[PDB]
């Protein structure tokens, strides 16, 4: 009972209505005042209702906030796929020692979007890296939609597994995502080989991009 | 014009302490006015304390109670969050937050409002390291379609963040800089490209500013064809 729960993931297409519950108890959401805020990615929440219904200025009337017993629902109407962020509930529970809750937040996705197949670009070791007795192969994968890739690297044909990192997908500004992927290899493997390629797995079907010191 | 602005992102060894400013502008601090609330990486909201209706003192959640100290200096408009016996799982983001003018006075409640940008704390034993700056040039492997696209490699730092700018804001438009990979060594490395138009690269100057504030490193890398 001195608990806000919220479900951890919602979704719905552009244009459409959907809603966010937030549960409590009696001494929390039974006695005291909501409040909803927005999180984007990097950025810090920001407040988007207040007292259970009233929207600060500069809020859409597209969000709305509402309470009845134990629980509180925040609805957004008119989705767009710049709402895509996290969500909280937020109150003061009146009982034991304790004071302001948050629920766990709820993940809201905007599912717009058609299947898009990922872009490869390669990028050699720079010049300055090399002088640096270094070497880094870059991977950027960009414009695929959904955001789940696998990515591997070969060298002349024979997997390399040692030295890869990758990036978990995030979305572009144009809303696909995009991930990178970097091998670290020494100058004279670099300028050994024939060729190194990243291969990008998408929805069962694979491309690859190739490279070689030589070029 | 309500901000606030919060100390930069540190790292501290288990065991240490941190102590986290947050400097508030357009709106009077009143010695009560301050709550913190924190964010591990990927988790929810967690708020640490502050000023409740009933009790007419500060208050701190049950989990922070032993070892946080949160004080408000009226002359200096300055909050300041103190947090010691630092373990793994204080890795966060620490935020203050105010209710500044929205206090009601027909029932005392106020939301938080105004949040500053949050700073990232990271508890750990490794060292701070600066990073390397490296170009990603653009090429034909890069160019297609009338645009081109051209990066900069943020490579081997401690700990996180970094920020990258490019043309020191002037460029915007096409930018993407990827979430950090935490390689196997213990040091973070990370990317920011973007597409231009590939009749600017004889003429236009492309430069990444790259700033990591913790080890005061500082580099802006003009990257070339």
């Amino acid at each position: 009972q001195s608990v806000l729960t919220q479900p951890p993931s919602v979704s719905a297409a552009p244009g459409q209505k959907v809603t966010i519950s937030c549960s409590g108890s009696s001494s929390n959401i039974g006695k005291n005042y909501v409040s909803w805020y927005q999180q984007l990615p990097g950025a810090a929440p920001k407040l988007l209702i207040f007292d259970d219904t009233q929207r600060p200025s500069g809020i859409p009337d597209r969000f709305s906030g509402s309470k009845s017993g134990t629980s509180a629902t925040l609805a957004i109407t008119g989705l767009q796929t710049g709402d895509e962020a996290d969500y909280y509930c937020g109150t003061w529970d009146s009982s034991l020692s304790t004071g302001q809750l948050f629920g766990g937040g709820t993940k809201l996705t905007v599912l717009g979007q058609p299947k898009a197949a990922p872009s490869v670009t390669l990028f050699p070791p720079s010049s300055e890296e090399l002088q640096a007795n270094k070497a880094t192969l870059v991977c950027l994968i960009s414009d695929f939609y959904p955001g789940a890739v696998t990515v591997a690297w070969k060298a002349d044909s024979s997997p390399v597994k040692a030295g890869v990192e990758t990036t978990t997908p995030s979305k572009q500004s144009n809303n696909k995502y995009a991930a990178s992927s970097y091998l670290s290899l020494t100058p004279e493997q670099w300028k050994s080989h024939r060729s190194y390629s990243c291969q990008v797995t998408h929805e069962g079907s694979t491309v690859e991009k190739t490279m070689a010191h030589a070029e | 014009q309500v901000q606030v602005v919060q100390s930069g992102a540190e790292v501290r060894k288990p065991g240490a302490s941190v102590k986290v400013s947050c400097k508030v502008s357009g709106f009077t601090l009143t010695g009560l006015s301050i709550h913190w609330v924190r964010q591990a990486p990927g988790k929810g909201l967690e708020w640490m304390g502050g000023f409740g209706p009933e009790e007419n003192e500060i208050i701190y959640a049950q989990k922070f109670q032993g070892r946080v100290s949160m004080t408000e200096d009226t002359s200096t408009n300055t909050a300041y969050m103190e947090l010691s016996s630092l373990r793994s799982e204080d890795t966060a983001v620490y935020y203050c937050a105010t209710g500044g003018n929205y206090y009601n006075l027909w029932t005392g409640y106020y939301p938080l409002a105004y949040w500053g940008q949050g700073t990232l704390v990271t508890v750990s034993s490794a060292s701070t390291k600066g990073p390397s700056v490296f170009p990603l040039a653009p090429s034909s492997k890069s160019t297609s379609g009338g645009t081109a696209a051209l990066g900069c490699l943020v490579k081997d730092y401690f700990p996180e963040p970094v920020t990258v700018s490019w043309n020191s804001g002037a460029l915007t438009s096409g930018v993407h800089t990827f979430p950090a990979v935490l390689q196997s060594s213990g040091l973070y490395s990370l990317s920011s490209v973007v597409t231009v138009p590939s009749s600017s690269l004889g003429t236009q100057t492309y430069i990444c500013n790259v700033n990591h504030k913790p080890s005061n490193t500082k580099v802006d890398k003009k990257v070339e064809p």
